[PDB]
RNA sequence: AGUUCGGCCAUCCUACGGCGGAAACUCCUUAACUCGUUCCGAAUUAAGAAGAGAAGCGCCGUCAGGCCCCGCCAGUACUGCGAUCGGAGACGUCGUGGGAACACGGGGUGCCGAACU
RNA sequence: GGAGGCCCGCCGCGGUGCUGACGCGCAGAUCGCUCGUCGGAGCCGGGCAUGGGGGCGAAAGACUCAUCGAACCGCCUGGUAGCUGGUUGCCUCCGAAAUGUCUCCCAGGACAGCCGCCGCCCCGCAGUUGCGGCCCGUAGAGCGCUGGCCGGCGGGAGCGGGGCCUCGCCCGCCCCCCAAACUCCGAAGGGCCGCGCCGCCCCGCCGCUGGCCUGGGCGGGGCGGGCGAAUGCGGGCGGCGCGUGGGCCCCUCCUGGUAAGCAGGACGGGCGAGGCGGGACGAUCCGGACGCCGGGCCAGGGUGCGCCGCCGGGGCCCGCGGAACGGCGUCGGCCGGUCCCGACAGCAGCCGAAUCGGCCGGCCCGGAAAAUGGAGCGCGCCGGAGCCCCGGACCCGCGCCCGGCCGCCGCGCGCGGCGGGUAGGAGG
RNA sequence: AAACACAGCGUCGCGAGGGCCGCACCCGGCGCUGGCGCGACGUGAUUUCUGCCCAGUGCCACGACCGUCACCGUGAAGCGAUCCGCCGAAGCCCUGGUAAACGGCGGGAGUAACUAUGACUCUCUUAAGGUAGCCAAAUGCCUCGUCGGGCAAUUUCCGACGUGCAUGAAUGGACCAACGAGGAUCCCACUGUCCCGAGCCGCGCCUCCGCGAGCCUCCAGCCUCGGGAACGGGCGAGGGCCGG
RNA sequence: GCUGGGGCGGCGCGCCUGCUACACCGGACCGCAGGCGUCCCACGGCGGGCUCAGCGAGGACGGAGACCUCCCGCGGAGCAGAAGGGCACAAGCCCGCCCGACCCGCGCCCCCCGUGCCGGCGCGGGCCGCGAAAGCGGGGCCUACCGAUCCUUCGCCGCCCCGGCCGCGGGCGCGGAGGUGGCAGAAAAGUUACCACAGGGAUAACUGGCUUGUGGCCGCCGAGCGCCCGCAGCGACGCGGCUUUUUGAUCCUUCGAUGUCGGCUCUUCCUACCGUCCGCGCGCACCGGCGCGGAAGCGUCGGAUUGUUCACCCGUUCAAGGGAUCGUGAGCUGGGUUUAGACCGUCGUGAGACAGGUUAGUUUUACCCUACUGGCCCCGGGGCCAGAGCACGGCGGGCCAGUACGA
């Protein structure tokens, strides 16, 4: 009793059903790989300045 | 068979095009890239290592990462219905700057430029809007006709 | 016999299958002989050409091919001679058909090799003579002769150029009395103008 | 004009003839020292200044091979969309869009940049 | 004289054959003929013994109260079942999947996809074209690379056959034909990205980077300018949960197979889960996708009669599924000859104008065969009621338009749009 | 029934403090027995016979203790739990016996004054290479083997033949008088088995008086072709048909 | 376990290259041609130097090849093993020094549910190798070469043994090794012909359907045969069709059952015609034969052996082929096939097996609807006709005549 293998027949109308998402917005400014020299300098050249640091007082 | 191994169905778009094998021009290490720059992938198949799969060969995508060796590009790619931003870590042989912006850029160049012009010298400002090409005016034409007709089998 | 009949692989089906590292045991073909009569000739002689054109696409077999050669050289060598005429078969049999031997029914029926066909188009030639005007008179009944064999429809046509070149009765004596042709056994061709001199 | 260092990597390559050197580059001379050759000062390292355009190099030529541009090939081959169009089929046709290749003919045969003489 | 697990044969004890009767029986195993044995390892009655994975067996897995390859009674026990059957009022709003991965998985599940309900937030969108940048090696083409394959003609250093000669191997040119696992070339077709903020000046921080007063990154302050393709149109996110996980058909493109209403794949559509008209007749073909009604217009298909609806004009003309191959059936062509200087058919005489050969096309004829009597739907028609073409009409699917009413969703609260549905979900 | 039993034949174990079996325990059976006995197996009257193989598996050694193989015991070390040695019953291993134990029992070449065959030679090879017999058998694939008998004519039957797919010696071989509701072939006699059917008797059936059920049941009950889950009563098109 | 039924066979049951695949990506088959479960302290890292295969010519104990020299040499060599890519002052060959074939910690790519596993890549620190230096180095140029929880074993540094302390011992946090190839990972041999259970037309065996390779029948062509003479009769090498009376292929309908071979009996139908009928042809004198067209009315038989269909033989008035659920079991029969008893041979340790042989083995129900065969539901005597049915074929003898014809 052999059955089917396999069909992509029906899939891209499944996938149009509610349009292709668009990935998050959040997504494209992650820090998620970069090079952490670069990171660490950018933390501490925010910190030090005055008109942007978060440091009370 | 059917295997899926890293460097399948690769026969002809890693091979080297004609009269071009070789080592690459040193303009591929000496050009400079930024954070937010636009670039695309073409696979230099003499070079094996920072190789990008098959799938991100003619892709275009942006900056996200300025490496010692290697670059990291954004790109985006569809799976199943929806997309998702994969980030991938090229060597320089693999990469170049891409022109798809270079037309807009233009473009507002000149916009500029004409509303200055025409501001000093008070002339009014022409459209400075890109038009779908628009159908014929009128016009005539002179007669020198020559009779054209069907040929014989 | 011992052979399926020819409507079981009359239809070009499937992707060309020629012989070589990955086809092995495979037979030999039947015809061996694709130049008859007078092969060497000079061009000057043998001014008339005739075709046997193909009106399908399909697929020839090498007992057919075999056969109409066998019919038409023996028709036309007996009536005009064994040394007036030319007859090229212009088809060779390349592609190799399979058979599934008939356990295990449609279970890893691949098949194995059995003979080879030639592949011919829509107004292909099949077969070309060149001959003077002795047998000329006969060459057509030779052509028709030799259409029997052949599955299918074939039209018969009477060439304008010269024997096998390529050059139109007009344009070949016209370049023969400006002497602008270089001979071969078989073939005329032009001047070069090219290259270095002396 | 030359040399050093480069960019693009044959319109720059290959073969065969010819022209040239003031300066430059080159070929050239020597083996104490330095370093060197599975053996060899051939190569390479060091030290020179009697010779030379004979090569390399720069330029010219060839019904030259190659490489490059334009035409023709040809709206042909092939093809997207629509057709109760023809045909037993194999295949073809019409409407509406896109559109080659080989072959052949004509012409061409390195520029660009920074420092010194 | 009278022995014998001797012989014929009655009652008894058995149970051969008719494969007889009966087979809703007289009967949950009987009846009739025929048959085996009949002093013996014979037959019959009562009492007693052996008990369930046990007994008993001249052995057939036989018998053990119509029950035996493991009795019967009650209870554990309403034992378990991915498997078969069934599962009870109405209306309204939405509405699928038959696919991917894993699974002692393949008649089942989990996770993802598709869908419903419940929300929440306020941040421009698109199964489209145009313009700009980049990618691919398929059709075709070809023989330069990797392979394959017919011959012709020239040169001979070297080598062989044969008679310093004559063909061969080698070198050059020319030439026939080729490739899913060949490519110097290369489409149609596809894919990815972009299409508003810009320009100038100055200032701050860095523990990164540079020979430096270099860079890069992140911020602040002033000046000028501005919304720079088309078309359409509001967008985004979360929670909980069901069904489904056997699919099939059409178009175009493929693979295995002689082929198949065969088996296996691909873009788009359909049936499933789509009413209605037509295709005589059909889940899928041609049109058209549905609240209840009145009127109008008309798609697809047709207009002798059954059976709603037709005429006019031009041409052809013996309607089975069907091939190679034949035809002097008729109509229409193309290319060649001969001909009043007399052709063709019956050099000259007789006549007195067309004729001869080849290659086609349209509609026909032959090739053309099966089993109950029968199907261009039937009856029939046939200078049509057949075939091709041109023109003007007609018939009818509430499909489309106009008007009334019902419900749902919206709303400048005046009105506007819409209405199918299996499995499944929700409201009254 | 050709199956089982059977008389006969053969093998094996046991001398009582034993053997075989029952059985939860206590206790039992053979056994009121004692080798001319009891128990366990195979073959299956008579006649004539019963060949070779102990490599495999099985069984047996009042054979041997080689190696291995327990607890216990004992020695050393340790704070102790412990650990390391020695010691070494049966069994296996080792050495022998046993086939009326289970079972097994060969290939390729050459060769004699026509041909043909092969008494004979060579060669590989086993634990041993199927002996006496028997056979197209209830056992032979090819096969309806070849020859003979019997018939007008025989895939059946009988007699021979034999490199026998895959016969064979108490897993018994060969033969056999008497016996058999056993399987098979032929001859005489006899006949409705048949050519080829005909006539008759009784009971049922059938009609009547009395009595009086079961099974089954979507609905219904005439055909041909088409299409369709590919063989329709219903559907499309035709042809027929009062009702009971 | 998969599986064009299951079994036997095979392993697309974990991975890799090229093709199938129709120019992004993806894409099936017990599709095609193949590969992997390894090998190497150098066959690894780095630096320097060099250029390979080979053509041509020359050197000669020396030859088709040893070794030497020059020339030109885009790779035609080599780089561990499949295939495809890559590589020339190198990624190849030779030489020198070395061990980055290291330690700590993160991220990404491929497959993909955007989970794991194998493999790769990019980084931040530590310590190192080579090189003048810039630089390069986390193995063998790239795409394959491998493995969870629980348990055991080993290694660094520490923590706990809960009334305390000390010494042994046990445990715990981190990382390796011991293995699951059916590779997301149970600990597992047969047989049932004494047999079951739940289901399945998701799936075989018998009818029917599509197909027609195979079987059967028929055309076209004309190399030849036929004393000579392609076609009286034949017809090679080839090519085109038809049929469903053979056998295959497939799995659409039917497993809450459509009684599965042959014979006997009985009816009807086909034609692709064997005898008889009517024509024509012949290599047709007569007799007898052979070929073609129309034609399906009648005929196509009795026996021996076999269950047989078939086959084979004897005989005769000389003896075609088929269909109808492979017509016909509430018509029969029961020889065969195909339950349960029993035997032989071969196979198996055995229970048992055998498209090998042999013998013995219950064949149930019509009263219902229709169809069919007859018969009824009264009406005078004698006739006619629509519609329906339908029935004379074959073989001899006598005369013609021992004639025509023929030696
Ligand atoms: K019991
Ligand atoms: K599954
Ligand atoms: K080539
Ligand atoms: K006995
Ligand atoms: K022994
Ligand atoms: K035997
Ligand atoms: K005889
Ligand atoms: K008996
Ligand atoms: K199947
Ligand atoms: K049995
Ligand atoms: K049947
Ligand atoms: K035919
Ligand atoms: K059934
Ligand atoms: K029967
Ligand atoms: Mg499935
Ligand atoms: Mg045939
Ligand atoms: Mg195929
Ligand atoms: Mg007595
Ligand atoms: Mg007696
Ligand atoms: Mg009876
Ligand atoms: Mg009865
Ligand atoms: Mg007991
Ligand atoms: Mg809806
Ligand atoms: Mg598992
Ligand atoms: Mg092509
Ligand atoms: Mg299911
Ligand atoms: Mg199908
Ligand atoms: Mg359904
Ligand atoms: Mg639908
Ligand atoms: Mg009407
Ligand atoms: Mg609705
Ligand atoms: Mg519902
Ligand atoms: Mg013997
Ligand atoms: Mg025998
Ligand atoms: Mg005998
Ligand atoms: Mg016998
Ligand atoms: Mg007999
Ligand atoms: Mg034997
Ligand atoms: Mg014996
Ligand atoms: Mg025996
Ligand atoms: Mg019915
Ligand atoms: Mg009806
Ligand atoms: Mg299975
Ligand atoms: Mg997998
Ligand atoms: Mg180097
Ligand atoms: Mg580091
Ligand atoms: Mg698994
Ligand atoms: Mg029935
Ligand atoms: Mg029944
Ligand atoms: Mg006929
Ligand atoms: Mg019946
Ligand atoms: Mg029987
Ligand atoms: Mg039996
Ligand atoms: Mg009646
Ligand atoms: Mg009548
Ligand atoms: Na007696
Ligand atoms: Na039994
Ligand atoms: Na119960
Ligand atoms: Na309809
Ligand atoms: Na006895
Ligand atoms: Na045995
Ligand atoms: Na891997
Ligand atoms: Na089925
Ligand atoms: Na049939
Ligand atoms: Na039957
Ligand atoms: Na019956
Ligand atoms: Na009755």
């Amino acid at each position: 009793a052999k059955l089917k293998n396999h069909t992509s027949k029906n899939q891209n109308r499944k996938d149009h059903r509610n349009g292709i998402k668009k990935p998050k917005k959040s997504a494209y400014t992650s820090h998620k790989g970069m090079c952490p020299k670069y990171l660490r300098n950018l933390r501490r050249s925010r910190a030090n300045d005055p008109r942007q640091s978060l440091r009370p007082n | 068979t059917h295997s899926q191994g890293y460097r399948c169905k690769t026969r002809y778009c890693f091979a080297r095009k004609f009269r071009r094998h070789g080592m690459a021009n040193l303009t591929t290490y000496n050009r400079v890239y930024k954070l937010g720059q636009y670039v695309n992938i073409k696979v230099n198949g003499a070079y094996h290592k920072g190789m990008p799969h098959r799938y991100y060969n003619g892709r275009t995508g942006t900056i996200f990462n300025i490496g010692p060796r290697a670059l990291g590009v954004q790109i985006q790619k569809r799976v199943r219905g929806r997309i998702m931003l994969k980030r991938i870590n090229v060597r320089l042989e693999h990469v170049h700057p891409s022109d798809c912006r270079k037309n807009h850029l233009e473009r507002v160049a000149a916009n500029d430029a004409a509303r200055r012009l025409a501001k000093e010298t008070g002339q009014p400002v022409p459209c400075l809007k890109r038009q779908n090409a628009l159908p014929r005016a009128a016009h005539v034409v002179s007669i020198a006709s020559a009779i054209d007709i069907t040929p014989l089998k | 016999m011992g052979r399926r009949p020819a409507r079981c692989y009359r239809y070009q089906k499937n992707k060309p299958y020629p012989k070589s590292r990955f086809c092995r045991g495979v037979p030999d073909p039947k015809i061996r002989y694709f130049d008859l009569g007078n092969r060497r000739a000079k061009v000057n002689d043998f001014p008339y050409c005739f075709h046997l054109l193909s009106g399908e696409k399909e697929q020839v077999s090498s007992e057919a091919l075999e056969a109409c050669r066998i019919a038409c050289n023996k028709y036309i060598a007996k009536k005009a001679g064994k040394d007036s005429f030319h007859l090229r078969i212009r088809v060779h049999p390349f592609h190799v058909i399979r058979i599934n031997k008939m356990q295990t029914g449609m279970r890893g029926a691949w098949g194995k090799p059995q003979g080879t066909v030639a592949r011919v188009s829509i107004g292909q030639p099949l077969l070309s003579v060149r001959c003077r005007a002795s047998a000329k008179d006969y060459v057509k009944d030779a052509l028709r002769r030799a259409k029997f064999k052949i599955p299918g429809r074939q039209a018969i046509v009477e060439s304008r150029n010269w024997g096998f070149t390529e050059f139109t009765k007009e344009e070949y004596e016209d370049l023969r009395e400006r002497g602008e042709l270089q001979y071969d056994g078989n073939n005329a061709h032009r001047i070069s103008r090219k290259g270095p001199l002396n």
